[PDB]
């Protein structure tokens, strides 16, 4: 039901990285402010910020013209990477309560806001109306607790998790500066949600698991197919050190295993030192490559390797708080396999607030 | 290629925040001349100049992770960037303990489960180089001395 | 000696109460006043610091020796873990 952007479902590297080193796994979802080497901001000195208000309303008027030219229904707009800029559209902010959640969305992925509203016993006026999301009447509480009669609770709902969100107004002093290579741009923000403890709907694999190795192999295969699609020479041909630049932790035996079927190495003559595509091999279409790896599997893999790094840096309680254990515990509790001790050490708050997702019989 | 945009939050003093807010909601390019940002080669120090009045700035790390989410219909929201830094205007000093929202205050101290600085790895890399550049190394776990 | 409804209902009520508390805590627009008391660990279980003696040759001819003491239990663990691994790499 969730439709991510075309950069997200095609697993583009800027948004979905092929390899994350140790210093990039410690700064997972906390990207530092990088210094530019070339560009207008790379030259040291004062730099004017630029107010985008004409850009926002011009883009919104243009998208409304596109929607009314296409019959007036609901449209799909996020088709390019330049659609995912912060320079246009209605931005909200979303703050997280936990430090490191078990699952977290990459850039370019979609989520929905669902307003769960339990009616009052007998007569009820109607859901308190809310600016964002669609309202749904929930007799059966989605979360661990149950809604009170007449209580509306907003929540982020996607394929990765489901988490209760709470709308707060922004501080009166904070603005949002979008810096690019060319200059600074400023928006105001008015809406900021606080996201509670996530209820995971996707199971993060463990390290060295079968699902883990399957995702690594399928991700490498999808990258190899998309490099073959990008090739301009007729017998489509790629170079090995492009793949070695993308996946540098991989042993080259695994990369040659992926290239063994679907390619062959030409040493001499034309196409020398290239891996040309086999003439009998039909390169898979775009929808087959999309059906190979899902973006949520990439987010689960990134959560696993980030937690692997954090545990590795910190020398059994911590192992229980690892997202493969907690996601397995919560999904098993949702099928009714087992129960969870709601007070424990997997508690991301460290106090009595919040749950702990570890299995109890 | 495409480079992920880098968004951060700018916090201003309240009177200067009111002037910057009025100039942003006005929408002219007059604001462009009025508001400038100079980031020093420390990386954690700056000047924000509001109406050509210099203010001293520090780029700090935020305890939670925020994410900007854009929308066209206010029902489906697409994540655009991750925010983790704030250029407050007026190391341990460059770490902010509180969160932006009102319920998140003293989050790092109270609502965060004990977590490690991963710092220590860099210190170990410094000691290893000195060991490998030596000749004889003598070690003993010690007591009070 | 309930092994069924008692455990299930107890888990359910702790879930509902905890959820309610969380909801009350996050949607609060109450201002919170600006370290939280925590158990202070000793310099390791053994209460032992690490001291290293280093022998080097200076320019021209010299043989100075540097004794350096590491009082941080974190630097200790990472240092000696590598040393123990090396003792086993050969």
């Amino acid at each position: 039901i969730i439709q991510h952007s075309i950069p997200a479902v095609e697993l583009r590297q800027p948004f979905f990285p092929t390899h994350m080193g140790p210093i990039k796994l410690r700064q997972f979802h906390r990207p530092p402010l990088k210094k530019y080497s070339f560009g207008a901001l790379s030259q040291p000195g004062p730099h004017s910020v630029q107010p985008l208000l004409k850009h926002i309303k011009k883009k919104a008027k243009m998208r409304e013209q596109e929607r009314q030219a296409s019959g007036g229904g609901e449209m799909f707009f996020m088709r390019t990477p330049q659609d995912l800029t912060g320079k246009d559209g209605d931005l909200i902010l979303a703050e997280y309560s936990e430090e490191n959640g078990p699952l977290m969305m990459q850039v370019g992925m979609a989520t929905k806001i669902k307003n769960y509203y339990k009616r009052k016993p007998g007569k009820d006026p109607g859901a308190p109306d809310c600016k964002y999301g669609e309202t749904v009447y929930c007799h059966t509480s989605p979360f661990l607790g149950s809604l009170h009669p007449g209580q509306l609770l907003q929540a982020f709902e996607n394929n990765l998790f489901r988490a209760p969100i709470y709308l707060h107004k922004m501080p009166e002093t904070d603005f949002l500066i979008i810096r690019t290579r060319q200059g600074y741009y400023i928006r105001e923000l008015v809406d900021i949600f606080v996201v509670g403890q996530q209820c995971p709907l996707f199971e993060v694999p463990g390290p060295n698991s079968k699902r883990a190795n399957t995702h690594i192999r399928d991700f490498l295969q999808v990258f190899i197919y998309r490099l073959f699609w990008k090739s301009k020479d007729r017998p489509r041909r790629i170079r090995m050190e492009d793949i070695k630049k993308a996946f540098p932790s991989h042993s080259e035996s695994s990369i040659r295993k992926r290239l063994k079927l679907c390619a062959d190495f030409k040493r001499t003559g034309m196409d020398s030192n290239w891996w040309v595509l086999k003439s009998d091999f039909r390169l898979p279409t775009e929808e087959e490559i999309r059906a190979m790896v899902s973006p949520e599997q990439c987010c689960a893999y990134y959560s696993m390797i980030a937690a692997e790094q954090r545990l590795k840096d910190a020398g059994d309680d911590e192992v229980r708080t690892a997202p493969w254990n907690t996601t397995r515990a919560f999904i098993a509790a949702m099928k009714g396999k087992c129960l969870l001790e709601v007070t424990g050490v997997a508690d991301p708050t460290g106090c009595g607030e919040g749950f702990s997702y570890v299995k109890i019989p | 290629p495409h480079e992920l945009e880098s968004q951060f939050i700018l916090r201003l003093p309240p009177e200067y925040a009111s002037t910057v807010r009025r100039a942003v909601q006005s929408g002219h390019v007059n604001l462009k001349d009025r508001l400038t940002i100079e980031l020093h080669p420390d990386g954690r120090h700056g000047i924000v100049r509001v109406d050509r009045v210099p203010l001293a700035s520090k780029l700090v790390d935020l305890p939670c992770v925020m994410e900007s989410l854009k929308t066209i219909d206010k029902k489906t929201f697409y994540k655009t960037a991750d925010i983790c830094q704030m250029l407050v205007s007026t190391e341990k000093k460059f770490i902010w303990n509180h969160g932006i929202t009102l319920p998140l205050k003293n989050v790092r101290k109270r609502r965060f489960r004990k977590t490690a600085k991963k710092d220590v790895e860099k210190e170990v890399k410094r000691l290893l180089s000195t060991d490998a550049e030596a000749v004889s190394t003598r070690w003993e776990i010690i007591a009070e001395d | 000696r309930f092994s069924v409804a008692e455990h299930q209902e107890r888990y359910k009520e702790e879930c509902q109460r905890i959820f309610d508390l969380q909801n009350k805590v996050l949607s609060s627009t109450e201002v919170l006043s600006t370290t939280a008391s925590v158990t202070s660990l000793n310099s390791s279980a053994t209460g032992r610091c690490l001291k290293i003696y280093r022998t080097f040759r200076d320019e021209e001819g010299k043989e100075y020796v540097r004794c350096e003491t590491v009082r941080k239990p974190a630097v200790i663990d990472a240092y000696v873990r590598i040393r123990t691994t090396k003792d086993e790499e050969f």
